[PDB]
């Protein structure tokens, strides 16, 4: 595959999925639909998945994938299950393993990261397919290949987007705030366990020089600190 | 101590220098948000990226 | 005008060798001229200018200005601890002169920051590495001995440097830094602990005097000194934190850009 | 009264109607959201499958229950606040559509009926309206629909032709 196009609806669907939970720390995961039968993968729809992560391990609801996809097929068989997305903003340690799960539904698996925080203006999307360059005299090692993205729309959506940008051209939230306050009233122990985690990540990287795992741990610690600051 | 440091002055001479710099004896000679939040948001975003 | 600038620099150097410090400084102040003419004419001239600037800085109390001029003439370790690598274009004799200048700069360089770098410098020589170790030790007895043994290096004209004045001045500054390095941070400190640490300093009576003297310098702050008890007492934070966060982001940027 | 329609809700309704138009079969779905004050927020929608049956009895409660349960694993978890359809006849041509609304109103008296026209909707002109039944009188009335978009959504939409805590606080 040479490149990926993404419909504006998919971007907005990923953001809407993330928005409802109202968790900055949380990263949401779902399915993408479209057409991957050419050198240009066209991403044209999506749906959210129930998803939970504990430690390294993560749970995806297989039955949910099958049952929702079956309803999607009844609406429009042209939009095939071609991969998955998450809100990132970056590749995570578990992604190659999660990707192996989606491979069962279809192959090759395609991963769309949609940066719903939108830190970088140029891209709200990073696209990857899993492949291994390989090492001579050694077994091949899996890795993500980064594919270029563009945002493109069929006429219906173009019309829709233009119409939406014309003028330019709470209880759950309270509960979340309460949870943040509780975290603040506890953060002295969570600090000391994020200090340890940070050290762990460093250890992993050292071993690699495992490395990926350590890096992930470090990132998690940083995220936890950022969420503590935001709460404050 | 001050009188010693000034060259072993009499109490009268010491008084001249205390007077000159306004020093007086006590017990002794008396001698003497929103922006931040925004910054964090940016920093966080950068880290995430 | 590059030739004229060279004449000024040479004349100033001659005056310094046989000449008064202030006039030479004034000449140096006139002296600087566009880089580019010097770059086009020869590699060496720029290095010579950098050396002159370093010498002026050394004469000057601040070691900062000389630290920059010397690094440009020769590669120097950067803030954020990244290697600065110089061009080898200049003629080999000129390069040797530049290396000598770099060796001289170490003296300015140590004052500028940190810490134990001699990587560019040859490992084998104990002349500079030994000096670095002695500074690290924080004990004069080794430092004094280092001057005593490498008395010959300092001497290299004899009238021009009759008394070793600069080296002695530098050493006395160097001795003070370690004490400030404890840098208080204690609300209230036992006298005996201070006495034990100040005892190491050559004057026994310095702590009664040496400690008060340090307060006058203001490098380190002492609270309750001269007290009847005799025991020393010892938004902004947010700004500091923000600063650190900025540095972290900068490091990440360089990583991403790379 | 005002119906606030979200970005994904509006795009899905236009998409579905147009897809329905190619089909030549009328397209309906459910609107999900929140009754706030008098005002109603439509945050999302989903399509109902085409049925041989016309208007009422179109709805498939097995499909709906499955879809609602699977969304709930999904974050939004929003009440059915009404329904949308694409109906060609104008203006107010068909009696049958209204009765459907009476069924929705009996389930929840606040329910809203949205109607979109995918043929007459053109660049610069979305043809859409929102209705409720009145409580010689006419049977129903129309409330203007506004659009709500987040700053994040605005940036996202601008990639066409490119050349959470906050929301909670609000």
């Amino acid at each position: 595959g040479r490149v990926v196009r993404l419909h504006p609806v998919i971007l907005a669907s990923i953001v809407d999925s993330y928005e409802r939970r109202n968790e900055g720390a949380a990263r949401v995961i779902g399915t993408l639909l479209g057409t991957v039968d050419k050198h240009s993968v066209e991403v044209t729809n999506c749906f959210s998945v129930p998803h939970n992560e504990s430690e390294d391990e993560v749970a995806v609801d297989m039955e949910f994938a099958k049952n929702m996809y079956e309803l999607h097929k009844k609406v429009s068989p042209n939009e095939l299950i071609l991969g998955w997305y998450a809100t990132g903003h970056d590749i995570t340690e578990h992604s190659v393993l999660i990707h192996e799960y989606y491979s069962r539904e279809a192959p090759n698996p395609i991963h769309l990261t949609v940066d719903t925080s939108l830190q970088n203006g140029r891209m709200s999307i990073k696209a990857y397919v899993s492949t291994l360059m390989g090492v001579p005299g050694r077994t091949m090692g899996v890795m993500f290949t980064p594919l270029t993205v563009k945002y493109a729309y069929y006429d219906t959506e173009r019309i829709g987007v233009d119409l939406i940008m014309k003028t330019c051209f709470x209880x759950x939230x309270x509960x979340x705030x309460x949870x943040x306050x509780x975290x603040x009233x506890x953060x002295x122990x969570x600090x000391x366990x994020x200090x340890x985690x940070x050290x762990x990540x460093x250890x992993x990287x050292x071993x690699x020089x495992x490395x990926x795992x350590x890096x992930x741990x470090x990132x998690x610690x940083x995220x936890x600190x950022x969420x503590x600051x935001x709460x404050x | 101590l001050l009188a010693e440091m000034l060259g072993d002055l009499s109490d009268s001479q010491l008084k001249v220098w205390m007077s000159k710099y306004g020093w007086s004896a006590d017990e002794q000679i008396f001698i003497c948000x929103x922006x931040x939040x925004x910054x964090x948001x940016x920093x966080x975003x950068x880290x995430x990226x | 005008k590059m030739l004229g600038y060279f004449s000024l620099v040479g004349l100033l150097r001659l005056h310094s060798l046989l000449g008064d410090y202030y006039q030479a400084i004034k000449v140096l102040e006139n002296i600087e001229l566009n880089k580019k003419s010097m770059y086009s004419r020869v590699p060496e001239c720029q290095v010579t200018t950098y050396y002159y600037v370093g010498f002026a800085y050394l004469m000057m109390r601040r070691y900062q200005d000389a630290i920059r001029v010397f690094a440009n003439i020769l590669l120097y370790i950067q803030r954020t601890k990244s290697m600065f690598q110089r061009t080898t274009y200049k003629y080999e004799m000129i390069n040797k002169q530049n290396e000598q200048m770099h060796a001289l700069l170490a003296i300015a360089l140590t004052m500028y920051p940190m810490r134990i770098d001699e990587s560019i410098h040859l490992q084998l020589r104990e002349k500079y590495g030994d000096k670095m170790l002695r500074m690290q030790k924080g004990d004069p007895q080794v430092y004094e001995e280092l001057f005593s043994y490498s008395c010959p290096k300092f001497l290299s004209e004899p009238f021009l440097q009759q008394l070793k004045v600069f080296s002695d001045e530098v050493q006395q500054q160097a001795q003070l830094s370690t004490i400030r390095s404890f840098l208080k941070l204690y609300t209230t400190m036992p006298v005996a602990k201070l006495a034990g640490f100040l005892d190491l300093t050559e004057q026994e009576f310095r702590i009664q005097l040496l400690v008060f003297k340090h307060k006058m310098k203001n490098l380190v702050w002492t609270s309750g000194i001269s007290a009847l008890d005799g025991e020393f007492q010892s938004x902004x934070x947010x700004x500091x934190x923000x600063x650190x966060x900025x540095x972290x982001x900068x490091x990440x940027x360089x990583x991403x850009x790379x | 009264k005002q119906v606030q329609i979200d970005g994904l809700v509006v795009l899905k309704i236009i998409k579905h109607y147009q897809e329905e138009g190619q089909g030549t079969e009328v397209v309906q779905g459910v609107l999900l959201g929140l009754v706030v004050e008098d005002r109603l927020e439509i945050t999302n929608c989903f399509p109902f499958p085409q049925h041989t049956e016309d208007d009422a009895d179109f709805d498939e409660v097995q499909y709906q229950m499955e879809m609602m349960r699977s969304l709930r694993h999904v974050n939004i978890d929003h009440l059915h606040v009404g329904w949308y359809q694409s109906t060609y006849y104008g203006s107010f041509v068909t009696r049958a559509l209204l009765d459907s609304q009476f069924s929705y109103q009996h389930a929840i008296e606040e329910s809203v009926v949205l109607i979109y026209d995918p043929i007459k909707t053109a660049q610069g002109s979305l043809s859409l309206k929102a209705y409720r039944l009145t409580p010689f009188e006419y049977m129903f009335e129309e409330v203007p629909i506004v659009i709500k978009n987040s700053h994040l959504i605005n940036v996202l939409m601008w990639e066409l032709e490119k050349k959470x805590x906050x929301x909670x606080x609000x």
